[PDB]
């Protein structure tokens, strides 16, 4: 029936792609804390690499895009992500038309990456509100007491233990 | 996979066809494209008769890139769809206006049948995350609902048009 979830514990990541919304530097602090949220609850790792094809790529596209599904313009979709495997497979998407941004006046490029990481670990969507893996973007977190929430929790830790 | 899914006015007006009906079979998979349709009865149609009745919806294969699971069986209960035309196929995704037709507000009712059609060419429904919201212009209604699904529960989304009271100036009303 198929349970997707990397077969290595230790992952790569690249950074293709800068969105202008943002330095070159924050947005590599928002991609490293939202990988982190994920390693401190698992025996997962994260190498980076600048050059080459990694386990999870990351990049800011808009429209056509370059796989099957084309973002949409400002609003609705936000991001996506594939589900563990070799390819297109572990990648994140970000859609470039969004205002992305290091706090909440915009969309939160912490929070966004958070939940499609998720995605690329193996993670479905929750049915829990309060959990990361629920698909309306949650506009309302100030960050500062941002904690991972137990079905999140739960849900990567019976994918790696 | 990560949504804002829009203000049931701002749905009617960007969507390219606007229907009721209902879910009758499983969806088929499709992988030489990568998407999946389900197969539904149009019960009525709201926007867009300018097109060809359709039979199909189509949606990504993959709940992680922003598939469509239909999770009601139905198969009597009416739903409205809001979706995209690509191509000549109906398109929706998990963050498209889809909703049991009994489960809206009268006022949302009202509205999908008529009174939204009014705001769509001089009025716009803005998504305010965080206040403070920039207002881009005296056109557009700031929608404010902090709901968490403030689509599905919010206030402004479950009782109010963002109508013209004059050129220039649009605002919040009651239906
Ligand atoms: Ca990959
Ligand atoms: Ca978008
Ligand atoms: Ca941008
Ligand atoms: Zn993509
Ligand atoms: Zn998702």
């Amino acid at each position: 029936p198929g349970i997707p979830k990397w077969r290595k514990t230790h992952l790569t990541y690249r950074i293709v792609n800068y969105t202008p919304d943002l330095p070159k530097d924050a947005v590599d602090s928002a991609v490293e804390k939202a990988l982190k949220v994920w390693e401190e609850v698992t025996p997962l790792t994260f190498s980076r690499l600048y050059e080459g094809e990694a386990d999870i790529m990351i990049s800011f596209a808009v429209r056509e895009h370059g796989d099957f599904y084309p973002f949409d313009g400002p609003g609705n979709v936000l991001a996506h992500a594939y589900a563990p495997g070799p390819g297109i497979n572990g990648d994140a998407h970000f859609d470039d038309d969004e205002q992305w941004t290091k706090d909440t006046t915009g969309t939160n490029l912490f929070l966004v990456a958070a939940h499609e990481i998720g995605h690329s670990l193996g993670l479905f969507h929750s049915a829990n509100t309060e959990a990361l893996m629920y698909p309306l973007y949650h506009s309302l977190t100030d960050l500062t007491r941002f904690r991972l929430s137990q079905d999140d929790i739960n849900g990567i830790q019976s994918l790696y233990g | 996979c990560t949504c804002v899914p829009p203000h049931p006015q701002t749905a009617f007006c960007n969507s390219d066809l606007v229907i009721r009906a209902k879910f009758v079979g499983t969806p088929e998979v499709n992988q030489t494209t990568g998407y999946q349709r389900y197969e539904i009865k149009m019960t009525k149609m709201y926007k867009g008769f300018q097109a060809l009745d359709i039979r199909f919806v189509y949606t990504p294969a993959m709940e992680s890139v922003c598939g469509y699971f239909h999770r009601s069986h139905n198969r009597s209960e009416e739903f409205l769809i809001a979706g995209k035309l690509q191509d000549g196929l109906l398109h929706i995704t998990t963050c498209s206006f889809v909703a049991p037709w009994n489960s809206l507000s009268l006022a949302q009712r009202r509205g999908f049948t008529k009174t939204y059609t009014v705001g769509c060419e001089e009025c716009t429904v803005f998504p305010c995350p965080s206040i403070p919201c920039k207002l881009q212009s005296g056109t557009h209604c700031l929608w404010t609902d902090q709901c968490l699904q403030a689509s599905e529960k919010g206030f402004q989304s479950r009782h109010l048009a963002c109508l013209p009271r004059e050129p220039g100036l649009c605002t919040w009303q009651s239906l």
